[PDB]
């Protein structure tokens, strides 16, 4: 196994992870271009990315340091929602510094430990930047429409956003201090428009049995169930799938009816109108549940029979192991209804009253599962913004701020420290570079200016992709959330600093 | 580097007109044929975009975007395919440069994706509107756009049959897109051109009724996407005998299924039954079906699937592929059903009238022999497309690129209104109206140098008279000779080629 | 065929071995820098502990072999220096190279270095104190605990489990001899909590068997019943179907299970616990209804597990269902069910004071790597104190003693003269090369630091100050709280100045021409 | 960039090399160099003491050592490889103290550290020996003289030169008997058992034959004027065409010189040093041999060693056309003597005249100016021993021997210095133990049984002694008779120092076009 020592794999690690936060900060911003993806061994069939989290996923990188910052994409991407982009650029920012370090002979070490205290120079000017806003619930509301759909700037498909995010603070403005996202059922299901992307009040299923079981019904019981019934469960009411004898065999189709009819009455018995079964609903069983006012619902939603468990305050029979004995999904209110062109079974009375199914309507799927991945990463901030009702001035804006910030403090540090920590805050001032640059404007004038712009400090004039110049963050909607900031001060600085400690790597690929 | 994604969109920008200028030379009939060896290696002789991009193609994403380009002018029209691709490598000489000259590609994108809104914002005004409810004008700019192309003969008959289908189909005043969803184009083998048809039921390929009705009235239209046959393992019915102690025990059961779904069609009841085909559906039982027949039900046996389609949607057929889903009301009213041997030879099942979504309308292709009859489609289909742009967007413009050459005159100056970063780019842009007409007075012969230099000026002086006769390739005018542009089809290549433009601008 | 003449299998052997030495030597402290490991799978992996890295590491070279088995024996009774004996099994080994090529004879200077070996540990058993008690040693052990998980792992002091992996030993050091062994007490490594959240448990412990969760969860007497004979029916991990020539003889069916399970209850009752340790992982439909008929089994666990928590306890496991007896069923001093992680559901604990031959610290991670590098913390904080147990000892410093050690070692050599002056110039300056390349890997000069610890040792002698491994400002080992087991040291020295002499074993270099395909 | 590291190490490399390829010394060693050149000349070359000097290298650093030769050399003129020889045991610690972190500023300091206690060590070292002490001068002489060209002869030199010193000696453990001060000077005839010390001034020119003064009451020369004549400094209108009229020019121009040249001696001068310019012809052939017929010693075109000397001792000054006379600036002169030993070589002796003190004229002989030179060199590096020892009075271990003795000693300082320079001086200090295992190095086979013993002898003999390198046997490398004064090892150590700290400032590339 070869031993890679410092600049082997330093190099190495800044060829790839540098790139790697190249070509997604090609997508950083809105106006971040467009990144046509060409992936790696795999699926010709080409998207084209203003957010590089896809080129993380879609392209695989040989570089290991680089494979890290996918995961540490993953890892905004996942628990910080947006962030993603940019946890990798910052890194590469930093690692842009320890090019020069390195080889400027400043041992890994130091170039940790500036940016060990640097870190929080810019998270304290970004604490410092971080103002709440929301303490209002209409400033929370028009605080979830600020950084809500500025998840969904970059992310490619920010247009039906107009629909989207209104709908994404709704359920998010129901939520009402307390964040629920299995509260909020989420359907992606095609049909009608994407602005026909819709949000009901209760638990709904995309999964519809048919109207051969009973299709609204009002003070229903929902079974909760894994429950088989072709499948032979426990507890035989009639031979189940066994043979015995020489006739036994037989003996189990009329009574695995019988099995399976009686696994209507302890499915039935609970007094339900309505089995939900994430499991098989065999047709007689199913249509004898039809016959007993029962809507058996056939292998219905895994997370949706899961979040009917939640929302609807439902058990699931431990797979027909409570035959009789499972606690019963209850929602008032049953109701099979078209969104878009398919008819989907609406579950209202549910036991939360956060309860929601967001219904995210593809007129394309494409468009719909992007829709849902600009759907949760948004949810992420929002359950964030909710739990700290705050912005922090984005566009560079807070960037130059913290930049300005650690600078001069990395003005009054200047130690071994300020050796990283110098190097620190130039990156704070080198992203707002990245997203005018991919506006294609100059940041040299904007950035520079900006400096000088927070060198007077500045919570407002900032560089606006949008307008492609500096600009007003007075909470104008590209003002960030304190939210992802942090964790990206946090996470990004990490993969730079994690790589620091390692230069030495042993490889016996 | 945005530059190797430069240089790769660079290559884009180039390989995007590389194989488009195929398409360039071959503007309209007057642009010539391409013979083009294929992946098979077999010569292709094409003169369309539709048919040159999607014959034989490579692996480059500009390729890609080849594809698309009369591919979504299909969609939007499927009149076009050749014009959609030559507004491409038009603007691609308007993008390229942009970067070159110090301008950013979105900023180029969002110039030329803006500029086309402002650019083709006076094409409707340049245009004139025409009645998309008065069946003339429908088949004026119908036939007057089959007038400036090819297809004739058939379609003067049956441009009209086209009309007669769009104006049955046409609801609206603007006629909505006249969604050819609405029309269903059919083909009887036997029969002649005159036989083409228009029912609102609809008519249906072949059919298969033995002891069954050959015409009924108020039809149910019966689905049947179960079997007539018990399922199969060996056999098309349920029985296999290995013993006739088990077999008088076996007799018991495999009686229901021939008699039970045959009888539950009537059970419900119906007058008709659609049934996919015997390799279609596992085994039909024709012991079963004989008597299913002669309950006097219609039976179309191994009916095809997308008429079928058509039947479910545009008639209201609801899906039955079961017996739960088997009911009366799942199926189709047909307020007439026949089996028709009529219009010339062989058997076809003629819904005739029905309770439908939509309009619903059945235009079968006819003639005298199978390219007779496929000169009966683009005679009905082509009309329904220049019909299905015209109504699309309402207004009527004419033709041969003198709006391209008569606008690409007048954004410039405006654009140059415009002043900002972009009066550049949008001058660019508007520029590349111009080159389309040039390959067309290229194409159809001599100068296109000159056609344009006058015409842009006759566009600041006579406009919409002095103009690109396709026929003539040269300062005319598409009036006098008429070349209507039902709006949508310049419509149409419109945004096409800003769009993925601006997508492959944005592309890295 | 391969023929290398003196040197040049020295200078072949000096290839790979100072290149990997030089990747301990950036290792080094705090200050030091980890050895990332990419497998030959291609898997990513942060590491450290030379011979661990050196054990992922692929050794094709010869004398790398050895620094996986040399340094084996290093990390077991020390914890450290694995990574610090190729630093100077690396150093001193071209300080002999540039001998031999000053002419000197591998018969010459090579004994000098353990010659040296020797008067250094004769010097560092001076340096600090070879004295530490119970009490003392927890300090040292803190400041062990805190930076063992406070360098791996975390940065920061972990209590729960710093002063636990201490307890953990001083569980079992007390158990033997005044001495516990390296298995004598168990890391084991699951994550159902953070790194802090950890079991500190007198014997081995393992997820229940668990056939349904409603079904409840008990645990009872002090005892466990560790069965290779059935605790109820035994399943031999082989399905058993539902076969019955009626269907009331399925309802008749039922009763057999249960009955059977009170009944091999009742003979596990008065043995040991009501719970089972199984060596037969039974029928899980049938499992919870004795789960129904409580009395939690724990089945579907290794065979070597009855066997391991058996003897854990000093007990066996009973053989068969006519040998059950309470010897042959485990022991422990509690038997608690508790919940593995917060939210699963609850681990089988068997606190062994019946008989504790592994007092097992189970550990908890947000992460494998972490805990991993926390278990790996763990292991050297048992190891170091595995030292303690023996002679309860210790020193300060890589950077205080080396130099000091070297000083003695220093002018001695002009005390040598003719062989092994060369030898002890060679030996004395690659002690100072460790804080030299300490201080290399440090943001300060080689040079310079080690010459401040020089003019330091030209000043103070035995230094509890010495060189930043921790990379502070002062130098205090001390103080820096750098605490190495003086055992550590001079059995990493007599483990570290070994390999360089062994390259010189017999005459014969000899190769077929193949020495390492 | 890399351009400073190259060629320093060049500067490391190539001198090394040179210096690597010195150590034969002291003797019996390795095999005569009969030298093709780089041009492909063939010279035959021995005891490279002298070869030093000779040897012609090229590169910065490796010509530098042959003008660090001379160093050793210029001032001292014994143990002229003493320099040359760790001129590379400095590029010993050169390489390795750059590629140890160490700068080349502080590896500069390092030299001068190395050097400071280096020198400090050899005073430890150094027997103090008495300065005027006939035995110290002629043991001094002997040892060297022994070492040098003529080992029975040295019995003739080392008190001639112990004579020649002692008479030119300024006791002291300081700056005395300059080399500028004793006049060495080679005759032509005599032996070197007639190489002959003499007190008084010995001007050596070219005397026109004999029948001239060997005797007594001479004016003494240098003498710069001409004699005008007419055809010399006078005008004569007589033209020149005819044979007859160009033969009246000579006969007036020969006839009247001669009454110059008496006048000449009319001034007391039986010696005329005269000018090596030409006032017309200066002094004419005429004129030249008009002197000799007054016994006047003389030579036209005299070298500047007798203009000088003359000036130091005698104390004289050109003197004005004898028409004019003199203004007596010739200094005191009275016997002006030619040595005849059967009539070869021509030498001008003054015996008694004005002297400064100082100047013993040694006059050294032999059948041959080879054997002449045998003497000469010997006796001129028995009086720079001497000299060394009366610059330095001691007598340290001679021939590299101490340096190793100053090896451990300045290992002890490596560590009470305790300084980044310590570790260099540490490199440097185990540096000095290269000469004498590498002095044995060119000769032969089954090598290595000179070399680690030679670095333990000493080491072995603690801080005290080890076999001589020169003489051998176990014993005291100081006290031999192989013995040289301080100055000679402390010069080398200070002189090798600074041309190779130079190397440490030497970088990038800068070459003047």
């Amino acid at each position: 196994a070869d031993e890679e020592r410092a600049e082997t794999a330093r190099l190495t690690s800044f060829i790839g992870a540098i790139a790697i936060g190249d070509l997604v900060k090609s997508t950083l911003g809105p106006k971040g271009m467009d990144k046509i993806l060409l992936s790696s061994g795999r699926d010709a069939s080409l998207m084209v990315t203003n957010d590089g989290a896809t080129i993380l996923k879609n392209i695989g990188v040989d570089n290991p340091a680089a494979k890290v910052l996918v995961d540490m994409s993953r890892v905004q991407d996942d628990e910080v929602g947006d962030g993603t982009t940019s946890v990798t650029v910052l890194a590469a920012e930093l690692l842009r510094e320890a090019e020069s370090l390195i080889a400027k002979k400043i041992h890994p070490q130091t170039i940790i430990a500036g940016w060990r205290e640097a870190t929080k120079a810019a998270r304290e000017a970004l604490l410092s930047s971080a103002v709440d806003h929301g303490s209002d619930e209409v400033k929370f509301r028009q605080d979830l429409m600020n950084i809500a759909g500025t998840t969904l700037s970059s992310k490619l498909l920010t247009h039906h956003k107009d629909h989207f995010t209104k709908l994404a603070v709704e359920a998010v403005l129901r939520l009402k201090g307390s964040g629920n996202l299995e509260a909020i059922h989420i359907i992606k299901k095609l049909g009608g428009s994407l602005a026909d992307s819709y949000l009901d009040e209760g638990f709904l299923l995309d999964k519809k049995i048919g109207v051969n079981q009973p299709k609204r019904i009002e003070n229903a019981k929902i079974l909760i169930a894994n429950t088989g019934m072709d499948t032979d469960k426990i507890k035989i009411f009639g031979s189940r799938v066994r043979v015995d004898s020489t006739a036994k065999v037989a003996e189990i189709e009329h009574a695995e009816k019988e099995k399976m009819k009686e696994k209507v009455e302890r499915i039935l018995k609970h007094g339900i109108n309505c089995f939900i079964n994430r499991q098989l609903i065999y047709n007689y069983p199913e249509q004898l549940f039809g016959a007993a006012g029962v809507m058996a619902i056939e292998h219905a939603d895994f997370a949706g029979v899961e979040r009917l468990a939640l929302v609807t305050g439902g058990e699931i029979a431990s797979t027909f192991d409570h035959p009789e004995l499972v606690k019963l999904g209850s929602c008032k209110l049953i109701e099979e209804v078209m969104i878009g062109e398919d008819k989907l079974i609406h579950f209202s009375g549910v036991a939360l009253g956060e309860a929601c199914t967001i219904v995210l309507r593809g007129a394309t799927q494409q468009i719909l599962d992007e829709a849902e991945r600009s759907l949760h990463d948004a949810l992420c901030v929002l359950a964030q913004t909710v739990k700290d009702s705050r912005t922090v001035y984005g566009g560079g804006c807070s960037e130059m701020l913290m930049a300005h910030a650690v600078t001069q403090l990395a003005n009054r540090t200047p130690g071994k420290e300020a050796v990283a920590m110098e190097s620190y805050a130039k990156a704070l001032r080198m992203l707002p570079t990245i997203i005018a640059d991919n506006a294609g404007y100059d940041s040299a004038d904007l950035v520079a200016q900006l400096r000088a712009a927070h060198s007077e400090g500045n919570t407002t004039a900032g560089l606006d992709m949008r307008e492609g110049t500096i600009g007003d963050m007075a909470i104008l909607g590209i003002t960030e959330s304190f939210q992802v900031k942090r964790q990206v001060l946090l996470s990004a600085a990490e993969a730079a600093e994690v790589i620091l400690r390692v230069d030495n790597i042993i490889k016996a690929a | 580097d945005r530059d190797k994604p430069a240089q790769i969109r660079f290559s884009n920008i180039s390989a995007a007109k590389a194989v488009a200028d195929a398409i360039r030379t071959s503007l309209g009939p007057k642009g010539m044929d391409k013979m083009i060896q294929d992946g098979k290696g077999d010569v292709t002789i094409t003169n369309d975009g539709a048919t040159i991009l999607k014959q034989m193609q490579v692996l480059h994403p500009a390729a890609r975007m080849l594809v698309e380009l009369s591919k979504a002018q299909d969609i939007e029209a499927g009149d076009g395919t050749t014009s959609v691709v030559i507004i491409a490598g038009s603007l691609l000489d308007s993008c390229t440069k942009l970067l070159q000259k110090g301008i950013h590609p979105t900023i180029i994108s969002e110039s030329f994706q803006k500029a086309l809104e402002k650019g083709i914002e006076i094409l409707t005004d340049m245009s004139r509107p025409v009645e998309l409810s008065d069946r003339e004008t429908l088949l004026n700019s119908a036939t007057t756009s089959l007038n400036s192309k090819v297809v004739s003969q058939y379609s003067s008959l049956l441009s009209p049959m086209s009309v007669n289908a769009v104006m049955k189909v046409i609801d609206p005043a603007t006629a909505t897109s006249v969604d050819l969803r609405d029309i269903k184009i059919v083909k009887k083998l036997g029969g002649t051109i005159d036989d083409c048809e228009l029912v609102e039921g609809l008519v249906l390929t072949q059919k298969v009724s033995n002891s069954g009705i050959t015409r009924v009235e108020k039809a149910k239209i019966g689905l049947i996407q179960f079997c007539l046959s018990a399922p199969k393992t060996d056999m098309d019915n349920q029985i296999v005998v290995s013993d006739y102690a088990q077999m008088d025990r076996v007799l018991r059961e495999e009686r229901a299924y021939i008699l039970n779904l045959v009888k539950q069609i009537k059970k419900t009841g119906c007058n008709v039954l659609l049934i996919q085909k015997s390799i279609l559906r596992d085994a039909l039982s024709d012991l079963a079906l004989h008597f299913l027949n002669k309950m006097k039900i219609m039976v179309i046996k191994d009916i095809e699937r997308e008429d079928i389609e058509f039947i479910c949607k545009t008639i209201g057929t609801k899906p039955v592929a079961h017996i739960d889903q088997f009911t009366a009301d799942m199926l189709g009213s047909a307020e007439l059903a026949e089996e028709v041997n009529l219009n010339g030879s062989g058997k076809l099942l003629k819904i005739t009238g029905c309770a439908s979504p939509g309009k619903t309308v059945t235009i079968v292709v006819r003639g005298s022999n199978k390219l007779v009859i496929e000169e009966a489609e683009r005679s009905i289909h082509d009309a329904l497309c220049v019909i299905r742009c015209l109504v699309k967007k309402r207004a009527l413009i004419a033709g041969g690129g003198a709006p391209e050459i008569e606008l690409a005159l007048r954004l410039t100056e405006y654009s140059r209104t415009l002043s900002g970063m972009e009066s550049y780019c949008v001058r660019a842009f508007a520029d590349a109206m111009e080159v389309i007409p040039s390959t067309l007075a290229e194409n159809a012969g001599l100068n296109p140098i000159s056609t344009v230099t006058e015409l842009r000026n006759r566009h600041a002086q006579g406009e919409k008279t002095a103009g690109i006769n396709v026929r003539k390739g040269g300062i005319s005018n598409i009036l006098e000779e008429l070349v209507v542009q039902p709006l949508l089809v310049s419509v149409s290549a419109l945004t096409l080629a800003t769009e993925t433009v601006r997508s492959i601008l944005k592309i890295d | 065929k391969s023929r290398l003449m003196g040197l040049e299998a020295l200078k072949s052997h000096i290839m790979a071995a100072k290149a990997v030495a030089n990747t301990m030597r950036t290792s080094l402290g705090p200050n030091g820098l980890d050895k990332m490991m990419v497998d030959k799978d291609g898997d990513v992996t942060v590491t450290n502990d030379g011979a661990t890295i050196l054990s992922m590491m692929d050794v094709d070279h010869q004398i790398a072999k050895l620094m996986v088995e040399l340094s084996k024996s290093q990390d077991d009774e020390i914890g450290d220096g694995t990574t610090g004996v190729v630093v100077l099994a690396g150093a001193l080994l071209e300080e002999a190279e540039q001998l031999l090529d000053r002419g000197i004879h591998p018969i010459r200077i090579a004994d000098g270095y353990e010659q040296a070996a020797r008067v250094a540990i004769e010097h560092l058993d001076k340096i600090s104190d070879s004295v530490l008690v119970d009490i003392k040693d927890t300090e040292p052990l803190i400041q062990t605990a805190k930076t063992t998980l406070g360098s791996k792992v975390v940065n920061s002091c972990h209590r729960q489990m710093a002063e636990i992996a201490v307890n953990a030993v001083l569980t079992v050091a007390d158990m033997e001899r005044r001495d516990v062994d390296f298995e004598l007490i168990k890391v084991e490594g699951k994550v159902g909590g953070r790194l802090e959240d950890t079991k500190l448990i007198k014997g081995v412990i393992v997820d229940k068997d668990f056939s349904h969760p409603q079904m409840p969860k008990k645990v009872e007497d002090a005892k466990i019943a560790i069965l290779t004979c059935p605790f109820e029916p035994p399943k031999p991990k082989t399905k058993h179907k539902l076969d019955v020539t009626s269907v009331e003889d399925y309802k008749a069916l039922q009763k057999y299970e249960k009955e059977k399970f009170e009944e091999m209850i009742q003979q596990i009752k008065e043995t040991g616990a009501n719970l089972a340790i199984c060596q037969w992982g039974f029928d899980d439909e049938a499992n919870h209804l004795l789960l129904q008929n409580n009395l939690p089994a724990v089945r579907w666990v290794g065979g070597p597990e009855i066997e391991l928590i058996a003897i854990a306890t000093g007990g066996r496991i009973v053989p068969r269902f006519s040998e059950l007896t309470a010897e042959k069923l485990g022991f422990a001093g509690l038997v608690q069910e508790i919940s593995f992680g917060t939210t699963k559901d609850k681990m089988l604990v068997i606190e062994q004071c019946k008989n504790s031959r592994a007092v097992t610290i189970f550990i908890r991670g947000g992460n494998k790597m972490i805990i991993e590098e926390a278990k790996r913390s763990l292991h050297d904080a048992l190891c170091v104190i595995r030292n303690l147990i023996r002679d309860n000892r210790v020193v300060y410093g890589g950077g205080a003693a080396e130099i000091s050690c070297a000083l003695a070692v220093s002018q001695e050599a002009d005390k040598c003269p003719t062989l092994e002056q060369y030898a002890m110039r060679a030996f004395a300056d690659a002690l100072e090369v460790i804080p030299m390349a300490l201080s290399e890997n440090s943001g300060m000069n080689p040079i310079q630091t080690m010459t401040e610890v020089r003019a330091r040792q030209v000043k103070e002698m035995n230094p509890a100050l010495g060189i930043d491994c921790l990379h502070k400002g002062t130098n205090d080992m001390k103080q820096q709280h750098v605490i190495e087991t003086l055992i550590g040291k001079k059995q990493q020295i007599s483990l570290a100045t070994q390999m360089v002499r062994m390259i010189l074993k017999i005459d014969d270099i000899r190769k077929p021409g193949e020495s390492e395909e």
